[PDB]
RNA sequence: UGAGGCGGGGGGGCGAGGGCUCUCGCUUCUGGCGCCAAGCGCCCGGCGCCGGGCGCGACCCGCUCCGGGGACAGU
RNA sequence: GAGAUGGGCGAGCGCCGUUCCGAAGGGACGGGCGAUGGCCUCCGUUGCCCUCAGCCGAUCGAAAGGGAGUCGGGUUCAGA
């Protein structure tokens, strides 16, 4: 049933026995410059002990919780200017016949009405690229009780507003209906970042060895726990 | 003839009817098959025999 | 108050390297998975005579694991080192004269030659005509071992860095007596502007 | 506004999260070129009292120099 | 998707072609070596006319930057004749001289006469 | 060094006391040859016929390309 | 041997350096799709996708080195 002219041929990978086949190099390509720094830069942010102001960015809002508070964010999308324009050609055929509310973005606006106390609800990017600008943010919303989370991706931030990218977003007043629904996002969210707050001051972050460094102390202590556990019995 | 003048000159003026013809002399192809055939033939032998060892162990 | 012979040479442009006729850098096998897991074959091509050096050096024809190439190498002849002999290179190669395998391998007064200084540069040790290093004793943990140089001083190498078995070929070549003037004119001629010296 | 505690807090440069940011920057900066553009300023702050306008227009380049 | 070569290498882009808005200059540049500008005069010496009855061609003093592809297409165009070969060479002085030798179907005796010289 | 198989973890084979303790994952007699997959399994397209894809073969996971130094060289 | 770019240095004109701190290939084969031209036959042309690549140092450097292929006779006051 069978052709007997077909027969298989192996190949034999040993050392110089046959030539290597075309396996995936990916661990040791030379990337460019701009992937080394871009990648390395990533890594020192494990070995170095990061200081709590800064790592306090990491310990970030969980998947769920950002959905639904997107869900809520997506109704006070401020107007688009096509609407802005749609807006006052409204207001015109009245004349010749009050503002919702809605979101707030940029640490310049933020941080003023959160000094005001007139935010319910903060939000904070984790990515930011001079973090500088958001470092004080979370002890300043703690300290004038105003509840703050942190978003991952200050993109998907950028994209409630029609910008590339945000670095805050602030809730001053919503609408009577999910009034209840902001509440319990509050509670959900103050419950880790605003009474924890102590917690996270004495929280540094960093300061983990590489994969292959830590291996290795753990096999001479794993070897030294292997002749002490056969040192007394 | 010098080596840009092999353009001219047809194919059978630059080699010799025979494997590796116009590029190895007679007597060292045929040292060449019989070296790649003995190989082989060392082998088999050596590959029949470690067959052996492992009805034995 | 002007500057005196020894000092012109460090800018060179007179006093450089005849480098004209070399034949190339003569270097060990750059170090890979082969040369590390096992042994890779390699056979003696030619063996030929570079200018300003008196060791022989030798083509070495490998063939290359990854692609379907022949690399080429330029040894430092082993003296016993002939053509078509099989060199093989890596840490399971055997112990016999012209095998580069790593210093930790070989046993205590082995009696090496091109070793390399520190692991993967190549060669860079006893690797003059007629010289050569011995294994003086190893040393399992900390991977170093002990070797003697042809100038008598005892050093600490790693135990991964290799060198070739077998003393350099060309040696006894300063038994010889130059005797002419001449002679020397065409020692130096082939190395560099160094010769006639002025005291 | 925010830029008042970005400026008092880059008057820290001796703090625990400055001298982390300036070693972190010190160190990616160092891996560059002599002289290359930078997208956006480093400094926001600092490059307003300077008369940077965030606009089509201004430019920033971030340059290296020996000290000494 | 994987890397089989350990080495990384800028992939090819995209690069379009120019469109511009604009061209740079208004017009092209008119065509100063035309055919009135390469032939400038013939030449009239003892060995011109001894070049004419024997070998039976036509010597110009051409202009220096024009080709024997230029110069064989010109009188082939300003006297209707038919040209077998031109070799040129540039007269000490600096203008360039051309021995335009005519296709045996034309005798350059009587060509010689239509352009007045003889 | 053309940054080509690094560190762990699994798989098999070679042994003394069903897993643990370790070696090994295949090349040493010759101046030969060695690339651009056979094989197997699974999908898919056209008139038994013709032509494609995916995966094993070629284990898995990783955060520094491997090494060697090192808070000393060095500036 | 000279000498750009990357890079480095330099108050600066510039200098160093020539494979070194570099995303350094604008090519090729075949396949697939679309399209055109000439008897849109069949081939050429083009775009896109796929597939492949060691190239390795821009460029300059010899009228004695390397470097395919013209010889004979005749002819001028002066060129063969």
């Amino acid at each position: 049933v069978v052709n007997p002219l077909f027969e298989k041929r192996p190949k034999n990978f040993g050392i110089g026995q046959d030539i290597q086949p075309k396996r995936d190099l990916t661990r040791f390509v030379k990337w460019p410059r701009y992937i080394r720094l871009q990648r390395q830069r990533a890594i020192l942010y494990k070995r170095l002990k990061v200081p709590p102001a800064i790592n306090q960015f990491t310990q970030v809002l969980d998947r769920q919780t950002a959905t639904q508070l997107l869900k809520l964010a997506h109704k006070y999308r401020p107007e688009t200017k096509q609407e802005k324009k749609q807006r006052l050609l409204a207001r015109a055929e009245k004349k010749a016949a009050k503002r919702p509310p809605v979101l707030r973005a940029g640490v310049n606006t933020v941080t003023t009405l959160v000094e005001n106390k007139k935010a319910q609800l903060v939000v904070i990017a984790h990515d930011v690229d001079p973090i500088e600008l958001v470092v004080f943010l979370p002890a300043l919303c703690r300290k004038m009780g105003v509840p703050y989370c942190i978003l991952k991706g200050k993109a998907r931030l950028g994209r409630l507003v029609h910008r590339k990218t945000c670095t805050t977003v602030a809730f001053t007043q919503v609408n009577s209906e999910d009034k209840g629904a902001l509440a319990k996002l509050v509670e959900a969210i103050r419950t880790n970042y605003n009474d924890r707050y102590d917690e996270i001051r004495r929280h540094w972050g960093g300061n983990v060895l590489g994969p292959k460094s830590v291996a290795r102390i753990a096999k001479l202590e794993k070897a030294k726990a292997k002749e002490l556990a056969t040192k007394l019995g | 003839v010098r080596p840009k003048v092999l353009m001219r000159l047809s194919k059978t003026k630059k080699h010799v009817s025979r494997a590796y013809g116009g590029s190895m002399c007679a007597k060292c192809v045929r040292d060449r098959i019989k070296r790649a055939f003995l190989i082989e033939e060392q082998k088999i032998v050596v590959k029949v025999l470690k067959a052996q060892a492992q009805s034995q162990k | 108050g002007r500057v005196i012979r020894g000092q012109r040479k460090g800018a060179g442009s007179v006093f450089r390297a005849h480098v004209k006729h070399r034949k190339g850098a003569a270097r060990l096998r750059a170090v890979d998975f082969a040369e590390r897991h096992g042994y890779i074959k390699g056979i003696v091509k030619d063996i030929i005579h570079d200018p300003g050096r008196g060791a022989p050096l030798a083509k070495v024809v490998f063939r290359d694991p990854y692609r379907f190439k022949k690399r080429t190498e330029l040894f430092i002849a082993a003296e016993g080192i002939h053509t078509g002999q099989f060199v093989y290179c890596g840490k399971k190669a055997q112990l016999n004269i012209g095998n580069v395998l790593p210093v930790g391998t070989m046993p205590e007064g082995t009696i090496v030659c091109c070793l390399e200084e520190k692991p993967g540069d190549r060669g860079k040790l006893a690797r003059a005509s007629g010289n050569y290093a011995t294994v003086i004793s190893h040393n399992p943990e900390t991977k170093k071992t002990r070797v003697k140089l042809p100038s008598g001083s005892k050093k600490v190498i790693s135990s991964a860095n290799r060198a070739v078995v077998g003393v350099v070929a060309g040696g006894g070549r300063i038994d010889k007596p130059i005797l002419k003037a001449g002679r020397a004119y065409h020692k130096y001629k082939a190395k560099r502007n160094c010769w006639p010296r002025v005291r | 506004g925010a830029y008042k505690y970005i400026q008092e807090l880059w008057r820290k440069k001796q703090s625990d999260v400055m001298r982390f940011l300036l070693r972190v920057r010190c160190w990616q900066y160092r891996q560059l070129s002599a002289l290359h553009r930078a997208p956006r300023p480093t400094r926001p702050d600092k490059a307003r009292r300077l008369g940077y306008k965030a606009k089509q227009g201004y430019v920033i380049y971030r340059i290296r120099v020996r000290r000494g | 998707k994987i890397r089989t070569s350990p080495t990384f290498r800028r992939p090819k882009t995209l690069r379009l072609r120019r469109q511009p808005k604009y061209p740079r200059k208004s017009a092209p540049r008119r065509n100063k070596l035309d055919h009135y500008a390469i032939i400038k005069f013939p030449l009239t010496t003892e060995s011109a006319m001894k070049k004419i009855e024997d070998n039976n061609t036509l010597v110009f003093i051409v202009d220096v930057k024009a080709n024997k592809h230029q110069i064989k297409q010109a009188v082939k165009k300003l006297y209707d004749i038919d040209v077998a070969k031109v070799n040129t060479l540039i007269r000490p002085d600096g203008e360039k001289k051309a021995y335009v030798r005519l296709a045996p179907d034309y005798d350059a005796l009587d060509v010689a006469n239509k352009i007045g010289i003889i």
